[PDB]
């Protein structure tokens, strides 16, 4: 019960997860998205490296801060290191 | 560009939305950019400022197609004897085109004709082939029809699929109507042919008592009642299903009692167990068979 | 089975097919000659939505996806005042 | 010294002589008798340490114990697993199973039961060829081994080698006059077991040794054995043994090339028409001999053909595969008589791979006469009606009209297999009870499939009325899951089973149509599980309200219309209401429980334990004890 | 599927 956006420079993907998961099981699924080898692609965290063990129950991915009304955003480098360059939404236009 | 309403010219955005819907009643060829180009054409006739297009949307939607299907039956009619294969080959590219164009129409159908006795363009291009290619050859139809359900009787093998989606046109015309879909159908077609087939199994029933015994009859007619299961099943609705076997049996098995009733004294009194299996399943069906052949047996 | 909505800044969204169709429009624009019936790419140029607020509509089809057949009290769908209004008419042109 | 025990198994299983030497020295003769001779247990095999030494290869630690503690070579337990609970094997048959020469050469040395019997009978001999080595064999041979000494189903030495792969030990074991004309418990001999096993090697030894062919105790000839097997070269060796006259020889002929017809791994057209076409050629050349079959009536499941008398219908039907293949199968049970272990099985093949092109009327006729036959022969079929079922699943994912009496002669056999199982589970004591219990559930879920996809299907109405007719006799049968769930409770349940195949796209549980149907032919409305759990407990506690609301109304309403008493307790004393766990299903049978004065006179009675014993209608003694 | 995984 976890909900990720995985952030390329534009391209975003909407994925979920069980409570009790780690980076290989979206390595694998961006894997099945994007068609990338994981073997050159690491996930982030706020612009930090994430490790393959690790899961994300204690990764910082708990289920009341990635609820599906707003879930965390997840960084995407591939190898052509490349530095994460995750573009931003657009800017909202301001109240009339 | 945004979603806001803006100001849209008519007679340029339905130019650059009639090259699509064109093809697309046609089945033709028209790329994934073109198509999701067209759904914020039709969303910005629909909201347009300051005064929404989606009569004027509609409307000329609308004159399209009976410009099309009126073309379509035009070029039908120019055949004389393929009317049949020209139905069915103009049928399943509209009966598509016209599905694919609802599609592209959702916005106008769900907020401006379901909103505001407009028909949406699913229920609308539908309807306009029962009025401007179906009814005005409504007569060559179901005419040609039953020629080839009764050639397909005399033992003839016709074209199983453009018999059964010419005749399952009817049917799929009238698909957007809430009370009774199948009026139609039944009024084209059904009391034409039931009509149709009893007057042919009629004269198969006295042709065939005319040279065959009681044991050779009811044999034959059981033949003619399994092909019938099947005569029916690959050319006509399923809701026809019951209403054809049940009427071939009372004009072959229930017209004729007074020659199975009669003759099945002989048929028990000798345990003929071929025939007597093959007069039970007939005389079932029939209203009143059972209750005498049953005395029979009691006695 | 990842549609991929790309948005008016080239935002390519990639969401779960089964969640995307929750929108008539999107169920429509891959319904007819958009099917493209190969699962390579399956994708959906939207030209007229903001990438900010498509973000916002695929966070919308994965909450009514998760929270349809709940309704045991439903988070509230966390709508910026400034992103409303066209989260609005994203949601009239998207239907539902 | 429970633990010293356990030290000692340990380090003999290990190999440890270091560490056993270390922990058996300075012990006195009771103390070496206590730690080698107690039987440990460890991974579900109570062993011994020097019989665990045997098992491993260890033969510096059997030598260790043998040649100084000399620890007599009689110990008992249980060896092996996977089917092999032996007990009473000693030492020496543990190191001939493992097929270590080193050890058995060491235990009967130090004083080893050569002719050793466990309980069922097992020679060292017998585990010696079992692994497939030749020393060991000869080695227990020469030490007076009674070769001809077998277990109770009557498997010597020679037989239970010839199941393997393992040339060397049964041409060594004929060399010392093995009984070619045993016996077994089915009254089968070395050459059944040899045939069946591919081995061209030791079957043409048996008939160097004049193997006496015989039938089985079914009445099979080994060279029949063969014939089903696929093994053309199996059988392509005994017509010079000028024993087989001439109809044995070209029933195998046939049998052989029609076994080729039907296979998963043994199938190929040109060879089942070369073969097929040799058997033809063979019959119809003498003239004055000719050989006539006599070909059953054609069976409607059978297709239309009755086989191929003809020499050109034979030759016709070369390029189409559905005739050769059906030839095949009416020969194929004409000589075993359709009542034998392999005959439908190749026809649920024929059947499946007929369905996997589109192609559907003739594959269910197939599978009706494979679901005939196993009937007549006492055997479960629950694998059988739920391929069946999911085949109908897909047939209806794919908008196809399913054939409705097919339906309703599976239904029949389906609750004649309910009651198989049924009295099965009565008559089976504890042995096979979960295989059983496991075979019910099975049954039980492949016939709600049934029912399910029986609903979906649009029907006639005497093909309805017999449907309805054939659950209201299973039902009336009461069938009883492990759960204690009725047939009304599977049928309400959301944790019913449903298999991973296209019944998914059809078949799902609770479904409003398949209670309905239950309730219209009485089921047990009020039906009370093992917990306590009534029909009605079951669907309130539905966790998908608004997703399916149809189907949960539209049970709620049947359940309370056919008389399930609202306010009935479970053990724990929970109506329906407090068993919810949802707003949706509580408020929905609020709306349907029609409060009752009764209701609550029996709840007062219950409540203070009032003796109403034989002083009410016998109808309310179960309502009050609904409460 | 069919005999692929139900065959056995």
């Amino acid at each position: 019960d976890v909900f990720l956006m995985i952030r390329r420079h534009k391209t975003t993907i909407f994925t979920d997860a069980k409570e009790s998961s780690t980076v290989f099981e979206l390595k694998r699924i961006v894997e099945g998205i994007l068609k990338r080898p994981p073997d050159e692609q690491r996930l982030y965290k706020d612009d930090q490296l994430l490790d393959d063990g690790k899961t994300l129950g204690e990764c910082g991915f708990t289920s009341q801060t990635a609820r599906p009304q707003a879930p965390a955003t997840v960084g995407l480098a591939f190898r052509a290191f490349e530095a994460l360059c995750i573009e931003p939404f657009s800017s909202p236009p301001e109240l009339p | 560009t945004s979603l806001k309403p803006r100001v849209v010219d008519f007679d340029e955005t339905w130019n650059k939305l009639l090259t699509t819907i064109k093809a697309v009643v046609m089945l033709e060829y028209v790329e994934r950019a073109t198509w999701n180009d067209r759904f914020s054409d039709i969303y910005a006739l629909c909201v347009a400022y300051p005064e929404p297009l989606g009569e004027r949307l509609y409307t000329e939607t609308k004159i399209f197609l009976e410009n099309h299907v009126r073309h379509l039956h035009k070029r039908v009619l120019e055949s004389e004897e393929q009317v049949l294969v020209m139905y069915h080959r103009y049928w399943e590219e509209y009966s598509k085109g016209a599905d694919y164009m609802d599609c592209l129409y959702r916005y106008l159908n769900t907020q401006f004709i379901k909103k505001n006795p407009l028909m949406e363009i699913g229920e609308l291009a539908l309807d306009m082939w029962r009025k401007l290619m179906v009814e005005p050859l409504q007569a060559i139809l179901i005419r040609m029809l039953l020629r080839e359900i009764k050639n397909d009787r005399g033992g003839e093998d016709p074209n199983q699929k453009v018999i059964h989606g010419v005749i399952n046109s009817f049917v799929h015309v009238e698909q957007y109507k809430k009370k009774f879909p199948l009026k139609f159908y039944q009024e084209i077609f059904e009391s034409p042919f039931l009509t149709e087939t009893g007057e042919y199994y009629k004269q198969e029933a006295s042709n065939l008592l005319q040279e065959s015994n009681c044991s050779q009859y009811m044999e034959k007619v059981l033949g003619r009642l399994k092909d019938e299961e099947i005569r029916c099943r690959k050319y006509l609705h399923p809701s026809s299903y019951t209403k054809v076997i049940h009427e071939c049996q009372q004009r072959m098995v229930a017209d004729h009692l007074q020659f199975l009733h009669a003759e099945c004294h002989n048929i028990i009194r000798q345990e003929k167990k071929n025939d007597m299996a093959n007069m039970y399943v007939l005389l079932r069906a029939v209203s009143t068979g059972l209750p005498h052949m049953i005395q029979e047996l009691q006695n | 089975m990842y549609v991929k909505l790309i948005s008016s800044d080239g935002h390519e969204f990639i969401v779960k097919r089964e969640h995307a169709l929750t929108s008539g429009t999107i169920k429509a624009m891959l319904s007819g000659p958009g099917q493209f019936a190969e699962n390579e790419t399956n994708e959906v140029n939207f030209r007229e939505i903001p990438s900010h607020v498509l973000s916002k509509v695929c966070m919308y089809f994965t909450y009514k996806v998760r929270y349809t057949n709940s309704s045991t009290e439903i988070p509230e769908f966390p709508i910026a005042p400034e992103i409303a209004l066209e989260l609005l008419m994203a949601a009239n042109f998207l239907d539902c | 010294m429970e633990g010293l025990a356990g030290y000692v198994y340990k380090a003999a299983s290990e190999g440890k002589v270091l560490t056993l030497a270390a922990l058996l020295l300075n012990r006195s003769e009771s103390d070496i008798r206590y730690l080698l001779g107690y039987v440990s247990q460890q991974g579900g095999q109570r062993s011994t340490p020097l019989i665990i030494a045997a098992r491993n290869g260890h033969a510096k630690v059997v030598r260790l114990l043998l040649e100084h503690y000399r620890v007599q070579t009689q110990q008992t337990g249980t060896v092996r697993f996977d089917g092999y609970v032996i007990d009473g094997a000693t030492a020496l048959w543990c190191a001939a199973g493992a097929g270590h020469f080193e050890v058995v050469k060491l235990l009967v040395s130090h004083g080893a039961n050569v002719n050793h019997t466990t309980v069922t009978n097992s020679t060292p001999l017998r585990a010696a060829c079992f692994d497939g080595r030749l020393d060991i064999v000869k080695y227990l041979v020469e030490n007076n081994a009674n070769i001809s000494i077998a277990n109770k189903y009557d498997n010597t030495c020679l037989m239970i080698a010839a199941y393997k792969g393992h040339t060397d030990v049964v041409r060594y074991l004929l060399e010392q006059r093995a009984d070619p004309n045993a016996k077994a418990h089915c009254g089968a001999t070395a050459l059944h077991f040899a045939a069946e096993a591919g081995h061209i090697d030791i079957v043409k030894e048996l008939i160097k040794w004049r193997a006496a062919i015989v039938v089985n105790g079914h009445g099979m000839t080994p060279l029949k054995v063969a014939a089903e097997s696929c093994k053309a070269d199996v059988v392509e060796l005994l017509l010079s043994h000028a024993d087989c006259d001439r109809r044995s020889r070209i029933e195998a002929l046939e049998l052989l090339g029609a076994s080729f017809a039907n296979d998963r791994e043994n199938y190929d057209i040109i060879k089942t028409y070369h073969y097929l076409y040799l058997a033809m050629l063979e019959r119809f050349q003498d003239g004055d001999n000719i050989l006539e079959k006599e070909v059953l009536p054609p069976i409607h499941a059978y297709g239309n053909r009755t086989e191929c008398r003809n020499p050109q219908e034979l030759e016709s039907i070369r390029q189409d595969r559905d005739a050769l293949h059906m030839e095949g199968l009416i020969v194929r049970e004409r000589i075993l008589g359709a009542d034998n272990i392999d005959v439908s099985h190749p026809i649920i093949y024929r059947g499946a791979v007929y369905a996997d092109n589109m192609e559907f009327e003739q594959c269910i006729k197939l599978w009706l006469h494979a679901l005939h036959l196993r009937q007549k022969g006492n055997r479960n079929t629950h694998k059988d009606l739920l391929r069946f079922a999911q085949v109908f699943s897909q047939m209806i994912h794919l908008n196809e009209t399913v054939k409705a009496p097919d339906i309703e002669c599976v239904l029949r056999c389906s609750v004649l297999e309910i009651e198989q199982s049924m009295n099965r589970v009565k008559n089976i004591s504890d042995a096979d009870v979960h295989n059983a219990m496991d075979n019910y559930e099975c049954n039980l879920y492949t016939f709600l499939y049934l029912v399910c996809i029986s609903t979906k299907t649009q029907c006639s109405e005497e093909d309805q009325c017999k449907i309805n007719k054939q659950i209201y006799n299973l039902i009336h049968l009461d069938p009883r899951t492990r759960e204690g769930f009725t047939l009304l409770h599977l049928a309400v349940n959301s944790n019913t089973p449903v298999d991973d195949f296209h019944t998914n796209d059809v078949c799902s549980f609770p479904n409003a149509l398949v209670t309905k149907l239950l309730l219209d032919c009485g089921a047990e409305v009020n039906a009370v599980d093992n917990e306590g759990n009534s029909a009605l407990h079951i669907i309130v506690q539905y966790n998908r309200p608004i997703s399916d609301f149809l189907t949960l109304h539209s049970i709620i309403i049947s359940l309370v219309e056919a008389g399930a008493h609202t306010d009935m307790t479970n053990k724990q004393n929970k109506t329906p209401l407090d068993k919810s766990t949802t707003g949706v299903s509580e408020i929905l049978l609020k709306t349907q429980m029609k409060m009752s004065l009764k209701c609550l006179a029996a709840r007062a009675v219950r409540a203070n334990d009032i003796n109403y014993q034989d002083q009410i209608p016998r109808t309310l003694e179960e309502f009050v004890g609904f409460h | 599927k069919h005999s692929l995984d139900l065959l056995s």
